[PDB]
């Protein structure tokens, strides 16, 4: 019965200003028992109270934060705007915006009963560039062994890996990225194959990534040492 | 200032119980509520005012409050109660509202399961650019939570670490990466690195050598 959606940039860079919007559906900011919430949640850390606007524009924004954040609002058009300032790469996180209802004269008894699904922001410097991809290759006496291609240092996300144009599938674990401080993301891809075929067959790692129109192969030859 | 256990186990079926602490400032005098989220998703309330359910909540949950702590109960618990349990309350010395740290729920069944451990050398395609980055891949290990130590001959490494957080494979087991970033020279400068993944007090690690031969 009632949604929310956030709309804004999934990226800002360093000491910029942060403007996210929040639309919704399903009741009125009008509402004397109503009000409008911003919560933010970094990548595996708690929920965060950023700031409330309140149908008679009471507003209830985090003491932390009083000094970088203001919030308005466009009733007659469910809107409600936050602004956060000179973003810094600790603010990467979701920012969700929710509906917030309460008991009218009541002690701060306001609950967040309504929630928008929260747009990731990421707070980096970077400009989009397409990753450097590099072979990673063993220490072969054990019966399989894991070939891989490290993806590093792109922006944004996504990027795709696949192996052999998609011809080999099984034994492919494909590992989330990390976000690196220096703002660019790191991925890397590995296939587990037979040791017994690796001088019969060929390993080769396709890495895609579309904001850069970037399109890397990549052949993964094994390092063979003297007997 | 609200303070929860980081994590809470239970068997199917069973009540469990996840706490939290505060003071006269907040709890004490304010309404807690209650919310929970799934992996990846969006927080739900589950509790307001201390003790209230909105409709299409079970009534498995419950919540409670006495003195200066609230609890919520969850009775019956199933597979997909798995979440991060988080408590609000506002808080008058503080002028502002404060959420818990929130409680990873577990939902005991899948056996102890421990760590795959592949590590990799910088290639030499990167030793060219006079970066080395070592890989340590760590997979299929039950819980889903690991310690990552890097080791430089003998000694501790500390800088240029940089560990994921542990995710869900497609098999229910999880996965983690670490990444040591170093330069060539520094590669080069020891006989020895190692990756050390410890896993529920158990230890497995990988050892790699910039003399491959
Ligand atoms: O003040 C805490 C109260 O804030 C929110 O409700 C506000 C509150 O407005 C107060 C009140 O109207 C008046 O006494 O002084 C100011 C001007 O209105 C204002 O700070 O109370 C009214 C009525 O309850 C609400 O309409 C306002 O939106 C909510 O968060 C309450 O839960 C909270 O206790
Ligand atoms: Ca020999
Ligand atoms: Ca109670």
């Amino acid at each position: 019965q009632v949604t929310l959606k956030e709309f804004g940039p999934a990226l800002v860079k360093p000491t910029q200003p942060l403007t996210l919007t929040c639309s919704f559906s399903g009741f009125s900011l009008r509402s004397s028992d109503t009000a409008v919430v911003w919560i933010r949640q970094p990548p595996g850390k708690a929920l965060e109270w950023l700031a409330a606007i309140y149908w008679d524009d009471v507003e209830h924004i985090n003491p932390s934060l009083k000094s970088r954040l203001s919030i308005s609002k466009d009733s007659p058009n469910s809107l409600v705007v936050l602004t956060m300032a000179n973003m810094d790469p600790v603010d990467t996180a979701t920012y969700y915006c929710g509906r917030v209802r309460f008991v009218s004269g009541g002690y701060y008894t306001d609950r967040i009963d309504s929630w928008g699904p929260g747009l990731l922001v990421t707070v980096s410097s970077a400009s989009t560039k397409g990753p450097s991809v590099f072979p990673l290759a063993p220490s072969t006496s054990e019966s399989t062994a894991a070939l891989g291609c490290l993806v590093k240092d792109y922006f944004p996300e996504p990027v795709t890996v696949s192996w052999n144009s998609g011809s080999l599938t099984s034994g492919v674990h494909t590992f989330p990225a990390v976000l690196q401080s220096s703002g660019l993301y790191s991925l890397s891809s590995v296939v587990t194959v037979p040791s017994s075929s690796l001088g019969t067959q060929t390993y080769v790692c396709n890495v895609n990534h579309k904001p850069s129109n970037t399109k890397v192969d990549k052949r993964v030859e094994i390092k063979t040492c003297g007997g | 200032v609200l303070t929860q256990p980081p994590s809470v186990s239970g068997a199917p079926g069973q009540r469990v119980t996840i706490s939290c602490a505060g003071t006269k400032s907040n709890i004490g005098d304010c309404s807690v509520s209650w919310y929970q989220q799934l992996p990846g998703a969006t927080p739900r309330l589950l509790i307001y005012q201390n003790n209230n359910r909105p409709s299409g909540v079970s009534d498995r949950f419950s919540g409670s409050k006495s003195g200066t702590s609230a609890s919520l109960a969850i009775t019956g618990l199933q597979t997909e109660d798995e979440a991060d349990y988080f408590c609000l309350s506002y808080d008058t010395s503080f002028s502002g509202w404060r959420f818990g740290g929130g409680t990873r729920l577990t939902v005991l069944g899948q056996p102890k399961a421990s760590p795959t451990v592949t590590l990799f050398p910088p290639s030499s395609e990167e030793l060219q650019a006079n970066k080395a980055t070592l890989v340590c891949l760590i997979s299929d290990f039950y819980p889903g939570v690991v310690k990552v130590a890097w080791k430089a001959d003998g000694s501790a490494v500390n800088a240029g670490v940089e560990t994921t957080t542990p995710s869900k494979q497609s098999n229910n087991k999880y996965a983690a990466s670490s990444y040591l970033s170093l330069t060539s020279d520094q590669w080069k400068s020891h006989k020895s690195y190692s990756c050390q993944v410890t896993h529920e007090g158990s230890t497995v690690e990988k050892t790699v050598a910039p003399a491959e031969c």
